[PDB]
């Protein structure tokens, strides 16, 4: 009883992207199945439904025109053809569940899968220290700049350092590339008898780099 | 859809609706099964099927005291109509000449003495897990029992009727809506199925479920020993696919409005008027409308769609003399009146202003639209034909 | 299209209290309505269908209530789990359309923030471009203000900011803005402020550093 949503991925403006939602555990050919989509950090926001046959297929204002949606009820799965992407499209996909006839409240989720409609193309991110300021205790970190697309995952110290440490969300800037800051905060008898290293890695770019941050 | 303006009388026509017409109610009565809670007792101390046996006898308390509520509520539309048939319902002859109809079957036809027909339904599956399951290993009066399955299969089966007494608590026994748990969806495909009308009629239903629910609603009776008994009015849409057609109007100004805005469905050639909102409601091409809400209008009146200054008919203008600027969207597009001297344009969604309107009236379409404004008051373009 | 509007947007409470989220339609929606409740990374999980129905699983604490346009949603005690996101949804008729949402916080008593200000790496100024990060950590509520200033001279529209999730033992939040120029820019003025407004402050703390 679950639904697997798949087929997302980064492309650029103007493509188009496949998804497709497997259903099992439950008789699919009956229910009338959606496509909700969430845009990072915003809220959520249904785009299209199926009836249980097919006849009857709607959309929202926004995707009408170039999303389409369909299903095969022999292999229990769901589709929604994306043509004429735009950036605004970027948001995690979750097919949905029907409650019952006409009662179309979403009763079964599915894991939701990541598209990204952006212009920019593959980069590894630039990595600069935040040298340590403050009092009692100090605070350091490492700025990870200009990297595309996400994610980026910071450690400190190779995972051994994970008290006071907050990795901020990245932020996509004007330029299209996303950027974040990973800060620690430290005790200040430490800054010199102790070592700060920040573990980056971004897999899209494979871009693996410590770089350690020392006072100025 | 054909959406035709009117340059005169600055009105519009949208035909080609077809109708779904409100003809009857169907009456389906529920019995819901409890089976004999409250004489089952909690010695063993906090447990978990002591909360789910607490929470169910609790819900009947309180639905007693639902119905005890609403009896009080007499003093001396379509369910107005309603309670005169819950009134007959209640008394314990027709609770007993309705259990004993269905003691053989889950669901017969029970011929109620008051001359008409309901529908009755059993769904016992709490009651038959209460006493086959339920009643037969806390027969210790301790609840602490072993088989924490049970507990988890109380909470499952409990909770139709649960959120059955949460649904008659609030609305304090009459519900606005069928939901789920009053009947579900196979529950309602019986129901509709019973009514006396044609398979066109019954295959329409059945494609419009949610419409049934809408305006369908019910009533609760009482709790006659663990016997939910409630009763829910379907409507019988037993006349479907004739013409129907709305004229909205926006004040033309020189000034005068048209009165007779609304919707307008043919049922056998007599021509019926629906001046209220609430009346008619569409899904698709199809309008559902109100049988019980509705006026009977010669068929003389569609020549305000030709010319108003036809005295075969009075089509009953009305005029004002502080001539307001107005935007009355209709399905398939929109007119503007805009008689102040305000700044009035057309616009769309990526484009932004498409053209400036001039002071009066004048009729647009979606396929040169998406919104208008006047001021700093946009009103978005859609088939908002359930809007008057 | 059916405008669903939620209040309130955010909502802090403490383990044990009831709590009661009210959705809002714009046109009536008899009883076709959901709530949901969303944790971060994951689906939201449907709590109660129709108005006041509740859907298997959910706990007795949920309890729906409404008719029409005016709909609640009462938590009658909470528990740590019960913090996420909450949702009200309408399926009157299509496009569905779902509420802004409300995140329910954890309260704890309010903390003001350790500010903190980061010159632009040497690293950074020899590419060309010259970014300062300010910080925020360990404040509570979210609420704040940073403003930046260089030369006593206000900026806008040249930062970005980007807040935690409420910290799992701390419950604080903590806050970076980052504002971003180019070098030539950057070796032009010699002031850099960042000045900090939160409820925790008596007055706006600002913090600076002189270039050299």
């Amino acid at each position: 009883v679950q639904l697997v949503e798949s087929g997302g991925g980064v492309v650029q403006p103007g493509r188009s992207l496949r998804l497709s939602c497997a259903a099992s555990g439950f008789t699919f050919t009956t229910y009338t199945m959606h496509w909700v989509r969430q845009a990072p950090g915003k809220g959520l926001e249904w785009v299209a439904l199926i009836s249980s046959d097919g006849n009857n297929k709607y959309y929202a204002d926004s995707v009408k025109g170039r999303f389409t949606i369909s299903r095969d009820n022999s292999k229990n799965t769901l589709y929604l053809q994306m043509s004429s992407l735009r950036a605004e499209d970027t948001a995690v996909y979750y097919c949905a569940r029907g409650y019952y006839s006409g009662g179309d409240a979403f009763d079964v989720w599915g894991q939701g899968t990541m598209v990204t409609v952006s212009s920019a193309s593959t980069k590894g991110p630039s990595v600069f220290p935040l040298a340590p300021s403050s009092g009692g205790t100090a605070a350091l970190g490492c700025l990870v700049k200009d990297y595309f697309p996400e994610p980026v995952t910071v450690s400190w110290n190779s995972g051994a350092l994970t008290s006071g440490v907050h990795t901020f969300p990245a932020v996509l800037q004007s330029s299209g590339l996303y950027s974040l800051s990973s800060v620690v905060t430290v005790p200040s008898s430490s800054l010199g008898t102790q070592t700060y290293i920040c573990n980056v890695n971004h897999k899209p770019s494979n871009t693996k780099v410590d770089k350690k941050v020392e006072p100025k | 859809l054909k959406e035709s303006y009117l340059e005169e009388s600055c009105s519009t026509i949208t035909e080609g609706y077809l109708s779904v017409l409100r003809t009857g109610w169907y009456t389906n009565v529920f019995t819901l099964e409890v089976g004999d809670v409250e004489n089952l007792t909690c010695t063993d101390g906090p447990s978990l099927i002591k909360t789910e046996l607490d929470l169910t006898k609790s819900a009947l308390r309180e639905l007693k005291t639902v119905s005890a509520d609403q009896l009080a509520r007499e003093e001396q539309a379509a369910v107005t109509a309603g309670i005169a048939i819950a009134k007959t319902i209640r008394l314990e002859s027709e609770v007993n000449a309705i259990k004993g109809a269905l003691k053989t079957t889950n669901e017969a036809v029970s011929t109620l003495g008051n001359g008409v027909r309901v529908l009755a339904t059993a769904v016992r599956e709490l009651k038959e897990f209460v006493s086959k399951n339920l009643t037969s290993a806390i027969n210790k009066n301790k609840c602490d029992i072993a088989d924490l399955k049970m507990a988890v299969s109380f909470s499952q089966f409990n909770r139709r009727f649960l959120n059955v007494v949460r649904q008659f608590s609030d609305n304090a026994g009459i519900t606005p809506a069928i939901s789920l748990d009053l009947m579900t969806d196979a529950e309602l495909a019986r129901a509709v199925s019973y009514m006396p009308t044609s398979a066109g009629q019954i295959k329409l239903m059945l494609e419009n479920r949610a419409m049934v629910r809408r305006k369908g609603f019910g009533i609760l009776i009482g709790v006659y020993g663990s016997s939910v008994i409630y009763m829910v009015q379907l409507p019988i849409f037993g006349v479907i696919d004739t013409p129907c057609w709305i004229i909205k109007a926006a004040p033309s100004c020189s000034c005068l409005l048209r009165e007779d805005q609304g919707w307008y469905c043919k049922n056998a050639g007599s021509t019926v008027y629906y001046p209220n909102d609430k009346d008619c409601e569409t899904r698709g091409d199809h309008v559902f409308c109100d049988t019980a809400a509705g006026i009977n209008v010669a068929e003389q009146s569609r020549e305000c769609n030709i010319n108003i200054s036809t005295t075969n008919y009075p089509c009953k203008v009305s005029t004002g003399r502080h001539p307001i600027s107005m935007v009355a969207l209709s399905p398939l597009g929109a007119l503007v009146a805009c008689y102040k001297g305000v700044s009035c344009s057309i616009g769309s969604n990526r484009v932004g202003i498409i053209k400036q309107l001039p002071k009066g009236c004048s009729y647009i379409t979606n396929q040169d639209a998406d919104t208008v404004t006047i001021d700093n008051t946009v009103y978005q373009l859609s088939k908002v034909e359930g809007e008057q | 299209d059916i405008q669903m509007t939620q209040s309130p947007s955010t909502l802090s409470a403490s383990v044990g209290d009831r709590v009661t989220i009210t959705c809002r339609a714009s046109q009536t929606i008899t009883i076709w309505l959901a709530w949901y409740q969303q944790k971060p990374g994951k689906a939201p999980k449907l709590l109660i269908y129709d108005a006041v129905s509740l859907e298997s699983g959910v706990p007795s604490r949920f309890r729906g209530s409404g008719s029409g346009t005016d709909f609640t949603l009462t938590i009658s005690s909470l528990q740590p789990d019960d913090f996420a996101t909450y949702y009200c949804q309408q399926y009157n008729n299509y496009p569905y359309t779902f509420g802004q949402g409300t995140k329910l916080e954890i309260k704890r008593t309010v903390a003001a923030p350790s500010v903190f200000i980061f010159p632009p790496s040497d690293e950074q100024l020899k590419s060309g471009t010259a970014s300062v990060v300010c910080l925020l950590n360990n404040f509570y509520p979210r609420e704040a203000k940073v403003q930046w200033k260089v030369d006593n001279a206000l900026q806008s529209g040249n930062s970005q900011e980007s807040v935690t999730e409420q910290d799992s033992k701390d419950s604080t939040y903590s806050l970076s803005s980052t504002l971003t120029l180019s070098k030539a820019d950057y070796e032009k003025h010699k002031v850099y402020a960042c000045e900090v407004t939160h409820q925790g402050l008596s007055s706006p703390v600002t913090k600076s550093f002189n270039r050299g």
